[PDB]
Formats: structure tokens, sequence, C-alpha cells
């Protein structure tokens, strides 16, 4: 198994998907059409700001 | 000013060559969702109006 960890704004979390839109899914990261895994997120505004 | 939804406006576009890349120069698009056409391939199709 793999792992990619990062803190990023939570208003664009929907961009994390195969063939999604927005900067996260176009110009900053991308997932292929063969992704078989999971995505996890949790609030980090208070801890890191 | 932008007319409100209760009285919507409408303008046609034709008789001109169009380039949507300069469209990115105005402001970052929040959604930019294209339903029937691939957004990447908006620059190779010839339309009527």
């Amino acid at each position: 198994v793999y792992a990619d960890s990062f803190v990023i704004r939570g208003n664009e979390v929907s961009q994390i998907a195969p063939g999604q839109t927005g900067n996260i899914a176009d110009y900053n990261y991308k997932l292929p059409d063969d992704f078989t895994g999971c995505v996890i997120a949790w609030n980090s505004n208070k801890l890191d700001s | 000013r932008f007319a409100s939804v209760y009285a919507w406006n409408r303008k046609r576009i034709s008789n001109c060559v169009a380039d949507y890349s300069v469209l990115y120069n105005f402001a970052p698009f929040f959604a930019f969702k294209c339903y029937g056409v691939s957004p990447t391939k908006l620059n190779d199709l010839c339309f009527t109006n």
C-alpha cells in the first residue's frame, strides 16, 4: 500500500477524485481512472494556522 | 451591473473567432462545469451561435 499526506484547504476536498475539476485535480495533483483505494480527511484549521 | 434572475438577459455570439484561453485571465472559476463538451476541447469545435 501507498500513502500521500498533506494539509490543504477543506473547501475543495471534492476535487480529490478520478477525472475531477479545479486546481487540485488539474494543475496541482491528479488521480488516474484506475484508482483502487481510499481518501481520508479531518479538520486542521485550528491546529495549523 | 448584472441583471437579476427575475429578468434575465441574453446575448448572442457569432461572426467572430473566439479564444477561451484569455477567459482564464479574468478570475479563477469556482465551478467551471461543462456538461456536454469536454472543457479542454473547447478550442477545436466550430459552432453556429
